[PDB]
């Protein structure tokens, strides 16, 4: 149909049957495999696997992802582990991505990924200056984003847009100072979520 | 070479003599004679001229004086009138004088280029009316 | 356009290029900037029958993620490996 | 000893500002510490505040060079969580402003290259070709740079009437403008001097520094998204990806070129195979309807309110999905919750990962080194920072 | 009150203090630092000027945006005077000179201003007014800056009753041309702080018995004018005649005035703030 | 409450890292006022360095401790290779901020803020 | 598909050596660029003489913003705040109620012109056709709250500009 | 005496809008229009503004871009250093006051807050034309100057 | 149907004009205040009633795709007129 988008069936054969490799061969880690409907395979695992995963997905004959695509984390704050990390792999060899998932909270140190992937050198700092998760063992783990002093984590879905701090110029001590945010118009916050279901085929149990 | 000079001493005869050459080098930094398509009702005058390459093909020379100010030598792009800004900026076609704009009661008669730095500036405020309104005690002394 | 037929001549042979036939200015090739108006078509679901949304509704065809495997054989590869790309027949050296 | 590289050349230049810490022994580069969040202004909490149509203006001001196809990517990802496809013209002509806003990158990306090594003429001859372009970009959408012309669905309008000739009279001559270029820098000594083996990477340390885009291709690589990954109808198109030999800028300097030429090529079928038809998916509660509807039908205009106020509904899910950006793998994941608006969106910036192998690529080589080895890899601080 | 100066916010930048002050002499020295404190809190300031408006653009980041008004006026034409005091619930003059000019000596700047900005700020029924005088005024001054000083505090208090009038000794400050004054070249000395001054002022705006008073702000501590000069070019690792006998000038003791610390300000010594002024140019004993 | 540890793997090894922190801050005090060029004392450095580790006396979490300690010796390395500028050292003092009232009725009389 | 852009292996005949050699000694690559930099000493340039002459633009083009009325003179805005919901950068703050009359009309319509992105959505979201990004935009100012549009400011912008507001409408609005 | 003031004014006001060297911070999109400033169609240098300059050389700094927390400190010295007169520029949404960014923990509420601006060239980005505009503004800003018939007057 | 306050400022069609006491008529000094003259209650006022033989009429501003929301509007109330909603013109059955 003209404006709807067409499914790929011999992919999502294919990504289940690598997502079950994966889980056999690397039980001690493995909690769940799933493909989306527009065929993208993640692998959820416990966060003492990082390395052995990852590790494995980049060296072994059949995986080969060379490529760290991406590494980000997302803050769900109902979760007990509220964060969520997300590692991003691109397979050359096999024209194919895998999407890795593990979780921590704000105590509890994840293993860097330097050793498999230089590219997440960076990437961790990014988690680190942003949602204040901790590597273990990382070459230097410092702000990267943010301003020096600055505190807090702003990617944390509690904490406010504006921050609490704001800057200015001031006259008196010849110097840029930071001072608590007032805003001249407030942040309008909009409610737009409308009170009747879109999508049946996601409902959640009563 | 000698066509090239000819048509140099053509532009001097074109701008109606010397002093009106060195009028338009001095005011525009060009001496190029054009096509007179027409002139607002400001005094600004436009010209075009189909052979030269697009971006160039058309221009403006800005009148002398504006709503009571001098602009002989103070002219900027806000003085062309909106009936004139379209076809100078190339967004038509048609001049003025061929499709002039339909004729509106509230549009503005007379053009006003930027205000900015003058009396006449903007000054932002408040439109609404005042929302809480308190009490007024009595003026007598009651108690 | 205007250059004088000497200095065309000159401008051509120190650039080593025909550069009159590739002007890098614009004169009248270019579009008119007043164009007669569209009249654009319509979509496929442009229809007065046989066009109910349900037929034809994208958003509603989607579907929770398959969970091949939870917590609560011959070996595979992600995709067969990736075919080789042939040289290009076009230049293949640049 | 330790230097600190100035914040931007004295020329104006549009990359942003670095704050470079260096470390030197003589001429010679011991260490290179980018210190970057110059240009960071929290785009990714701020999408998480904004509908999904209201976050597409974010991705222009990214890679503020490469407009279009920032809002590509964006709108890939989003169609892919709806379940949507756009239109076949809006394909095509996504693919047609895709081409054109590489050559506009890799304008930018080489003679700011060579202007910053001082080869200056080049930038003058080039950026005039540039706005012509952005003379198509605000044709299309009235916006000379951040046109928010691609979106979820297809394209905001159709093409006026005109524009496709003059696509073709400025394509037309473009390949000489190329010439000239090349005239100025392939075979120059100084040029060469100044970029032949110097910021090697093997194609091994490329891969796993998370390189991609020139940054691959320059070492041997061959991986092209559009070959590998096509998207929209970049499978309907013949061109051809140049494949450096020795992984150096002089090397990487030549596939932008070439990709310029190959742009060229592309475009040429784009405008000889655009097919007719509607810009955006007709499918009311994902693209607004013709304003002409919304003022005479009552379904028209209460799906124009509803999506110009609470937006359209993503069912809920995460993807990543990335193209072949001008400056290498432009990707996004986006994460859905089943509402209106991004629950987050992760953007994963191509010059994030070649700014972090700076350091490597700069051991061993002389101050003004590191100037050739920023331009080589062609660094935005708008996608770099967010 | 009236509903638009209730004070408002939490007394920042966007807040509203209440204050509509308008600042005679704010492009100088201390004029810096008062509208600085007065936009800190988010005041209404006018600011009116004789300068060239380059010479103000210092002042604008100080307020919010439409917080700092500037106006055009003339010493001696009262119209620009009424325009510009119109609307204020304050007044503050900080209008002087160090020398005599052609145009202006220290008849016009210290008495003759100072009046008429006081009798058309009595006129329009502004409620507040602050003077600047000086410590050491006085009839009998060998400096003619001294002489009209006394004269000026004297008529701004028949002209506007309710006037609180400050009285500072020499300020020093990264501006000032007291310690810059010492450090490009029998006597008491007690500089105070110009920050001590600013914070001053601005209580006397907010402190309701402070009107109809005269305040002397002097710093903690005295120095013997060589021992003070000496100071300076050890920390600094190194005019006209009627300058020169102000710096001569003792600073007289006047106990029965109040001062800094009755408005709520404690004076900061000399000591701490000698670098922060001198620091650009490369412990004296107090007396009891 | 088995739980992964960041370094310290009781509070007696915390209060270890704790103090060696300490020590660094304290010694680099003068340092910092000299090429900074701040105009406060070396005492009133250290003096908020001791309110800084202060106000996290009540601690009890190794975890935490760890946390603060690697956010303070982040903060240390900042200063000690001069990526902060005068303004970052100074924004300790809040030198520009009037004081804010404290006791029941300084505060009603300004607002409704507690 | 692919191509080598750098892979060729020079000859070696000394015919070929001796080129090389030519090359290096008298600088023969390097006339050749001075040849190219003088064609375009020659060429016209692509200059145009500002602001006599100006770039060209086109009807879709965004520039300052106005609130347009209908022929009777009434204005075509109706409070309905659907350009305040989609505004992307919050600059639009609405306040309505009825009007003398009866009519659904704005009491407050700012547009905060530096938060404004102009991006034109306002204009694609209104109903009525009642804000509009107007064709100028040489309206810079020597003051931030100049840039502070409110509704009389954005209601001159409209009878300002409406000859030529409504003819890149008429140009433009069957492709909308 | 009065005469001469006038002329003489006339005269440096000539020299000092004729000859106005910016200093650009490129910082982010805006600085790609500023780029297309110089570049052949509008061609600044016609004008007297130079391409490149210095900020030690500099009369004018156009702040074209985003100013976050962590360059404005940077921005105030570059400022504090250029020798006077120096005018500022601001140039787009985001220097004039935050624009699409304004609601954020990093970003400077505008320029403003940390130099004194000139003039604002509104816009995201201002064409070049915008710009070049807002410059051409600045020059007859210069020229309404009265430094001699002021000090002449005190 | 501007007109002026004792004070001597416009009153703006929104009715808004700063009260004697208020202090931040200070901004206008040496400026103006922004007043737009052509009220749109007054000038729509002007606009005659238009005669239709039919319960039932609609309005879509004029210009067809250029105007409003086409709407349809009762005329059966034979005391008043029926207004649109959107442009403020009247119609009355004859
Ligand atoms: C010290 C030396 C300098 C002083 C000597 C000055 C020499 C006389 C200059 C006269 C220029 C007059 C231009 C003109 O003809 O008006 C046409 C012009 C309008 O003509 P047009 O319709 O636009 O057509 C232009 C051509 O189509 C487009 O133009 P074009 O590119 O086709 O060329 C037109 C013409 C213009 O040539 C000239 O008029 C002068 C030629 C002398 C060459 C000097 C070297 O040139 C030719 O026809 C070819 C022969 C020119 C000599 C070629 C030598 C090239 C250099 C040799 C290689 C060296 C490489 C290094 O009218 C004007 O605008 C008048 C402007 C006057 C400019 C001021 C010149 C005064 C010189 C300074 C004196 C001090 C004050
Ligand atoms: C010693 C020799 C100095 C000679 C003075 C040079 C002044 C040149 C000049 O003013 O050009 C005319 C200028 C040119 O005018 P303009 O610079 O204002 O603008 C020209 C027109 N546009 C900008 C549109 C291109 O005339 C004046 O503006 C008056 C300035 C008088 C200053 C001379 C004081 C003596
Ligand atoms: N600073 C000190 O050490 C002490 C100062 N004081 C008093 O403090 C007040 C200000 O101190 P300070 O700020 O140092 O003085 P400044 O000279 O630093 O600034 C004086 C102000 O008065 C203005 N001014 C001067 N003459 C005239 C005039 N003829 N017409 C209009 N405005 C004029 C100046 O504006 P422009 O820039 O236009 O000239 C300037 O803004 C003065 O009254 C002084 O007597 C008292 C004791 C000590
Ligand atoms: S153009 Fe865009 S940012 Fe500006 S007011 Fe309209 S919707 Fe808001
Ligand atoms: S301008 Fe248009 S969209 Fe905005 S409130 Fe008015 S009618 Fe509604
Ligand atoms: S104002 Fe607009 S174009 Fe300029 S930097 Fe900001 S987002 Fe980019
Ligand atoms: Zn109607």
């Amino acid at each position: 149909r003209p404006t709807v988008r067409p499914r790929n069936d011999v992919a999502h054969k294919q990504l289940s049957a690598f997502g079950e490799y994966v889980a056999e061969i690397l039980p001690k880690y493995v909690q769940q495999v799933q493909v989306s409907c527009f065929n993208e395979l993640e692998i959820c695992i416990h966060p003492d696997g990082v390395i052995p995963v990852l590790t494995f997905l980049r060296d072994h004959s059949n995986a080969q992802f060379k490529s760290l695509a991406d590494l980000t984390a997302v803050d769900i704050p109902t979760r007990q582990n509220r964060f969520e990390i997300v590692y991003n792999l691109l397979s050359l060899r096999f024209n194919s991505r895998i999407r890795v998932k593990t979780y921590t909270d704000e105590l509890t140190p994840i293993e860097s990924s330097v050793p498999v992937y230089k590219a997440a050198n960076w990437y961790e700092r990014e988690i680190w200056d942003m949602f204040g998760v901790f590597f273990a063992n990382h070459p230097d783990l410092r702000r990267i984003l943010t301003d020096y002093g600055f505190e807090g984590h702003p990617f944390r879905k509690d904490f406010p847009l504006s921050g609490y701090v704001e800057l200015r110029y001031d006259d008196e001590v010849k110097r840029v100072v930071a001072e608590p945010v007032e805003l001249a118009q407030e942040f309008r916050k909009f409610d737009l979520n409308s009170p009747w279901e879109a999508f049946p085929a996601y409902r959640q149990p009563p | 070479l000698l066509q090239v000079l000819k048509r140099g001493l053509q532009q001097v005869s074109g701008h109606g003599g010397l002093r009106g050459y060195l009028r338009v080098l001095f005011r525009a930094n060009d001496v190029r004679v054009g096509t007179l398509v027409g002139e607002d009702k400001y005094g600004n005058k436009y010209y075009e001229d189909n052979k030269q390459f697009f971006g160039r093909h058309r221009w403006v020379i800005y009148t002398t004086e504006m709503n009571g100010k001098n602009t002989f030598w103070d002219v900027d792009g806000s003085m062309v009138p909106p009936e004139w800004h379209r076809w100078l900026h190339c967004m038509t076609d048609d001049p003025p004088t061929v499709k002039p704009p339909t004729a509106r009661k509230f549009i503005w008669t007379n053009h006003k280029f930027n205000l900015s730095g003058t009396p006449q500036q903007y000054v932002p405020y408040s439109t609404t009316r005042k929302k809480i309104q308190e009490w007024v005690p009595p003026s007598t002394p009651y108690k | 356009a205007s250059a004088t037929r000497f200095i065309q001549w000159l401008r051509n042979w120190a650039s080593g290029r025909d550069l009159q036939a590739k002007l890098q200015l614009r004169y009248q090739e270019i579009s008119k900037r007043t164009q007669p108006p569209p009249k654009l078509p319509v979509g496929p679901s442009h229809k007065l029958s046989n066009n109910y949304y349900c037929t034809r509704d994208g958003r509603r065809e989607a579907m929770p993620p398959s969970i091949v495997m939870s917590s609560q054989k011959k070996a595979v590869s992600p995709a067969p490996p990736i075919k080789r790309w042939e040289l290009s027949q076009d230049e293949p050296y640049l | 000893s330790n230097l600190t590289l100035n914040f931007g050349p004295q020329h104006p230049a549009a990359h942003g500002v670095l704050r470079l810490v260096m470390e030197l022994s003589g001429e010679m580069v011991r260490k290179c510490d980018p210190h970057i969040g110059l240009l960071h202004r929290g785009t990714e909490k701020l999408i998480e505040y904004k509908t999904y149509l209201q976050a597409l203006p974010y991705f222009d001001r990214l890679d503020y060079v490469s407009m279009m196809c920032n809002e590509q990517a964006y709108s890939l990802a989003v169609e892919k969580l709806l379940n949507i496809r756009p239109p076949p013209r809006a394909q095509w002509i996504r693919v047609l402003f895709g081409e054109i806003t590489r050559l506009l990158n890799h304008i930018m990306a080489v003679t700011t290259h060579a202007l910053d090594i001082g080869a200056m003429t080049p930038f003058f001859w080039m950026f005039e070709e540039r706005e012509k372009m952005f003379e198509f970009y605000e044709r299309v959408s009235g916006a000379r740079m951040h046109a928010a012309y691609v979106r979820p669905g297809g394209v905001h309008q159709d093409l006026p009437l005109g524009l496709m000739d003059d696509i073709y009279e400025f394509s037309k001559n473009f390949s000489l403008r190329i010439d000239e270029l090349e005239e100025m820098l392939t075979n120059n000594r100084i040029w060469r001097n100044r970029t032949v083996d110097i910021g090697i990477v093997t194609a091994e340390d490329a891969l796993n520094y998370g390189f991609s885009g020139v940054m691959l291709r320059g070492s041997g690589i061959q991986w092209d998204l559009r070959k590998t990954q096509p998207y929209d109808v970049y499978d309907q198109v013949e061109f051809d990806v140049p494949i450096g030999s020795r992984g150096d800028c002089y090397d990487r300097y030549l596939c932008r070129v070439e990709e310029m030429r190959q742009s060229i090529r592309i475009i040429s079928q784009c405008l000889n195979k655009m097919p007719p038809g509607e810009i955006k998916v007709d499918d009311a509660k994902v693209s607004p309807p013709k304003r002409a509807e919304m003022k005479t039908s009552m379904e028209s205009l209460i799906h124009h309110f509803k999506l110009y106020t609470e937006g359209y509904q993503v069912p809920p899910g995460a993807t990543y999905t990335a193209i072949e950006a001008p400056k290498g793998e432009f990707g996004v994941y986006l994460v859905s919750d089943g509402s209106s608006r991004p629950y987050r969106c992760k953007i994963k910036a191509p010059g994030f990962a070649h700014l972090a192998g700076l350091d490597k690529m700069s051991k061993g080589h002389m101050l003004a080194d590191v100037v050739a080895i920023i331009g080589t890899q062609d660094i935005v601080f708008g996608e770099v920072d967010r | 009150l009236h509903h638009a100066v209730i004070p408002h916010g939490k007394g920042g930048r966007s807040s509203v203090s209440g204050i509509v002050a308008t600042v005679f002499g704010a492009t100088g020295f201390l004029g810096r630092y008062v509208v600085n404190h007065l936009g800190r809190m988010g005041s209404q300031v006018i600011v009116p000027h004789r300068c060239e408006p380059y010479d103000t653009m210092h002042l604008r980041p100080m307020g919010d945006l439409g917080q700092i008004i500037f106006m055009d006026w003339n010493g001696r034409d009262k119209d620009s005077i009424r325009r510009a005091v119109e609307h204020s619930s304050v007044v503050i003059n900080l209008v002087g000179r160090e020398w005599e000019t052609q145009n202006f000596d220290f008849e016009d700047v210290f008495v003759k201003i100072p009046q008429a900005i006081a009798q058309v700020s009595k006129e329009a029924g502004v409620e507040k007014f602050i003077h600047i005088s000086h410590l050491n005024a006085d009839i009998k001054s060998s400096s003619k800056y001294l002489r009209s000083k006394a004269v000026g505090e004297k008529e701004v208090r028949e002209t506007f009753p309710e006037a609180t009038i400050i009285k500072p000794a020499e300020i020093f400050g990264r501006e000032d041309r007291f310690l810059n004054y010492f450090a490009n070249i029998k006597t008491v000395k007690q500089p105070v702080y110009i920050v001590d001054v600013t914070k001053g002022i601005i209580n006397a705006i907010k402190d309701p018995d402070a009107r109809g008073k005269t305040f002397a702000f002097v710093g903690p501590s005295r120095y013997l004018l060589f021992d003070l000069v000496q100071y300076v070019f050890a920390v600094a690792h190194r005019t006209t005649r009627d300058k020169v006998e102000r710096i001569h000038t003792t600073d007289k003791i006047l106990p029965h005035l109040p001062g800094l610390e009755d408005l709520g300000v404690e004076a900061t010594p000399l000591e701490l703030k000698a670098i922060e002024v001198l620091r650009r140019h490369r412990p004296a004993k107090t007396i009891p | 409450t088995s739980v992964k540890p960041i370094f310290s793997r009781d509070m007696n090894e915390a209060k270890r890292r704790v103090r060696e922190l300490y020590r660094a801050w304290y010694r680099e005090v003068p340092n910092t006022v000299h090429l900074f060029q701040l105009d406060i004392s070396v005492k009133q450095g250290r003096d908020k360095v001791r309110e800084m580790f202060k106000k996290n006396a009540h601690i009890t979490d190794p975890r935490v401790v760890d946390l603060l300690v690697i956010k303070g010796k982040m903060e240390l390395e900042e200063t000690i290779k001069v990526w902060k500028q005068r303004t970052h050292v100074m924004r300790f003092f809040h030198e520009t901020e009037a004081p804010r009232p404290k006791d029941f009725l300084s505060k009603f009389y300004v607002g409704h803020d507690p | 598909t692919y191509k080598y852009v750098n892979l060729r292996e020079p000859s070696m005949d000394m015919k070929s050596v001796t080129d090389r050699a030519a090359q290096t000694l008298l600088w023969t690559e390097l006339i050749r660029g001075l040849g190219m930099t003088l064609s375009y000493l020659f060429r016209e340039p692509a200059t145009i003489n500002y602001p006599f002459e100006k770039g060209p633009l086109s009807p879709r083009f965004r520039g300052e913003h106005a609130l347009r009325r209908y022929p009777s003179g009434e204005e075509r805005c109706i409070a309905c705040k659907l350009c305040e919901a989609v505004c992307p950068a919050q600059a639009i703050t609405i306040e309505a109620e009825p009007r003398a009359d009866g009519s659904r009309r704005t009491t407050r319509y700012d547009i905060d012109m530096t938060k404004c992105i102009y991006c034109g959505f306002c204009q694609e979201a209104c109903p009525v056709d009642a804000i509009v990004e107007g064709p100028n935009f040489e309206f810079s100012t020597e003051t931030h709250e100049e840039l502070l549009y409110n509704k009389e400011k954005l209601l001159n912008n409209g009878d300002k500009w409406e000859a030529e507001i409504a003819a890149n409408i008429q140009a433009d609005y069957l492709y909308r | 005496g009065e005469y001469v003031v006038a002329k003489l004014d006339d005269l440096i006001n000539w020299a000092r809008r004729s000859s106005l060297w910016p200093m650009t911070f490129g910082l982010a999109c805006c600085a790609v229009e500023m780029m297309h400033m110089a570049a052949p169609r509008y061609d600044m240098d016609r004008f007297g503004v130079v391409f490149r300059a210095s900020p030690r050389q500099s009369d004018v700094m156009i702040v074209a871009g985003t100013l976050t927390n962590k360059m404005a400190p940077a921005l105030r010295k570059v400022y504090d250093q250029m020798p006077e007169p120096r005018y500022v520029v601001s140039m787009g949404s985001c220097a004039n006051g935050g624009g699409y960014y304004h609601y954020s923990y990093s970003v400077v509420r505008g320029c403003d807050r940390i130099v004194p601006v000139d003039i604002y060239v509104p816009g995201c980005p201002p064409t070049a034309e915008a710009l070049l505009y807002g410059i051409l503004q600045l020059q007859k800003k210069i020229k309404r100057e009265k430094r001699l018939r002021i000090w002449y007057r005190r | 149907g501007v007109r002026t306050s004792p004070t001597g400022e416009k009153v703006t069609h929104t009715g808004q004009v700063y009260d004697d006491g208020d202090y931040r008529k200070v901004r206008f000094v040496g400026r103006q205040k922004e007043v737009n003259e052509n009220f749109a209650i007054d000038l729509i006022a002007e606009q005659p009633v238009s005669q239709v033989g039919s319960r039932v009429i609609s309005c879509d501003g004029g210009g067809g795709a250029l105007g409003h929301p086409r709407v349809y509007i009762n005329l059966d109330k034979e005391t008043k007129t029926g207004t649109c909603g959107y442009c403020g013109l009247q119609f009355r059955q004859q």
